């Protein structure tokens, strides 16, 4: 719902296509697919387009057109979101999520992604659609630069994870531990062996 | 016997089996799933036969 | 998101709902795609389509 | 209460003795007395013997299916379950739970351990191999295959155990990292009696 | 409310002046007043003094016979707590606070610090109740002794918070995983930098 995981976006040109990837909770993941919500300071938040599972048939509002295509590969069980025939009017902050429901203005779904078409008005890390939610145990900060904030209040004994840089800290009495994590083990393809125990 | 099964099935104006049981079948407890567009995954909650 | 659709736990339900606190077992819920039902409909919505 | 950890068991012959080890939350583990509960119809959820908190008065249910001992020491106590003069009817999957407690299948307060009062079979091959109990930490899976094959609905930042590998790992960007070990201390219920501080 | 770090205090003769040291918590730091609380093991926490921000207006209670002075810096905020004209009767355990607060041992402000006036000795007299000899040795670990001895009296898998180092330690299935050492970065009450983060 919140803490959606996305890749892609940045600066693209009008025409062509842009393919975004997303993975999410069962609440989002298991529904029709993942489509698009977008907003910009000059554009009201709206549901752009969606799908009723893979087929030739996809749908979009007349408020914002585009024969957008949504698909799922089997090679990696994620959702690919492809926007076709982009125009500068498409520069917006995007969120890659299923069509039912909608992010609240009093909530923030995942990090988001910024997409800008033939400009460069987006794709600026640290701003909205590149600043949002991800996982934690007790608290998390986006960077060390952010975590610092606990050195500016009497506050200790915090289980800290840097949700946006995948780093592991404890805020301890007068200090922070700077803890080692080992090697990255890449996520493999779906295969059914688990009810084999 | 009544078979209630859910997957991607087909029926059309030219069925492939839809010929009166004079000389065909007179029993078949299997569904028609010889013709399908494929790449589907038949899964069920419950079926009965 | 699920209280408002389909199955809740009605008074005329033949069954028990058992839930307990365990941190054992995660994932494998998103394997459903052969189970989908409508939000917006003009043709009605029958429970658990 | 859910969350029992069982150990011991294995392949024993009739008579003699067999001691079971356990660990559990303080609501169970810290009790001066714990008993025997098992599943397998014929002797189903029966507590047939036990022993006092102090003294050596050993009691039993008039079914006479042995007279067992609850090993306890009122000096930083944990409980070990000692069975004496095992009978063929003492073959079951066992839980190590407090005396009024009733662990049973249908929700599984842990996975138990197998006691076979004969040769062969055992807890999924001689009772030495896989099969964990339950989680503790905020979420856990079982086996390597449990995770590796379908842990792709796992959102970045999630802190997860594999308590069938003892692995401590964190979901990071498109994979996992391990914490592994910084120091190793032996398994609980080692020698609870002399550190009577 | 929970956590306040106190030091300073000591043995003085009636008269003079005395200052406390404190890494002042937002509980009290940000208040319009931060003055004193005092207690004695014969009598529960009482108001001592508070202050109106900006100006020479202070108030003190008849809980003391002193004429204690509070001053504040309203830019690069810090509070000056200085006792003045201490009388024998002012012997007490002191904490920093405003007149109102929600003290409790569950809302611990640590140990505070002892101030003795013309006693000619250290200690905490004027007693009716107990506070024992504090000590250590507790299920919710307060020592390294506990980390080694009591690690054996808990379930396999738990995060153990050490309140005397504010560190987390991890008991795991079939062992232990200690977290790595790091940096000692001292705690200020506050510092100008947060809006630049």
């Amino acid at each position: 719902q919140v803490q959606l995981v996305e890749s892609g976006g940045g600066l693209v040109q009008a025409g062509g296509s842009l393919r975004l990837s997303c993975a999410a909770s069962g609440i989002i993941f298991g529904r029709n697919a993942m489509g698009w919500y977008r907003q910009a300071p000059g554009k009201e938040r709206e549901l752009v387009a969606g799908i009723t599972r893979r087929g030739s048939i996809t749908y979009y509002a007349d408020s914002v057109k585009g024969r957008f295509t949504i698909s799922r590969d089997n090679a990696k069980n994620t959702v690919y979101l492809q926007m076709n025939s982009l125009k500068p009017e498409d520069t917006a902050v995007y969120y890659c999520a299923a069509d039912p429901a909608s992010p609240a203005p009093g909530d923030y779904w995942g990090q988001g992604t910024q997409v800008t078409v033939s400009s460069g008005a987006g794709g600026s890390g640290g701003s909205s659609g590149s600043d949002g939610a991800s996982g934690s145990r007790v608290t998390a900060f986006s960077n060390m630069d952010d975590m610092l904030q606990k050195a500016h209040l009497v506050i200790e004994g915090t289980f800290i994870y840097l949700r946006d840089s995948t780093e592991f800290f404890i805020r301890v009495r007068d200090g922070w531990k700077k803890l080692q994590l080992g090697e990255l083990i890449p996520i493999p393809a779906d295969s059914p062996p688990p009810p084999a125990l | 016997n009544v078979v209630i099964k859910v997957c991607e099935f087909q029926f059309c104006n030219d069925p492939f089996l839809g010929v009166y049981y004079h000389k065909n079948n007179k029993s078949w407890m299997e569904s028609e799933f010889r013709v399908y567009s494929s790449a589907n995954n038949c899964t069920f909650e419950y079926v009965s036969q | 998101k699920i209280a408002d659709y389909n199955y809740k736990l009605p008074d005329d339900f033949t069954g028990c709902v058992i839930a307990w606190n365990s941190n054992n077992l995660d994932s494998k819920v998103g394997g459903n795609y052969n189970y989908l039902y409508r939000l917006f409909r003009k043709s009605n919505l029958k429970p658990f389509e």
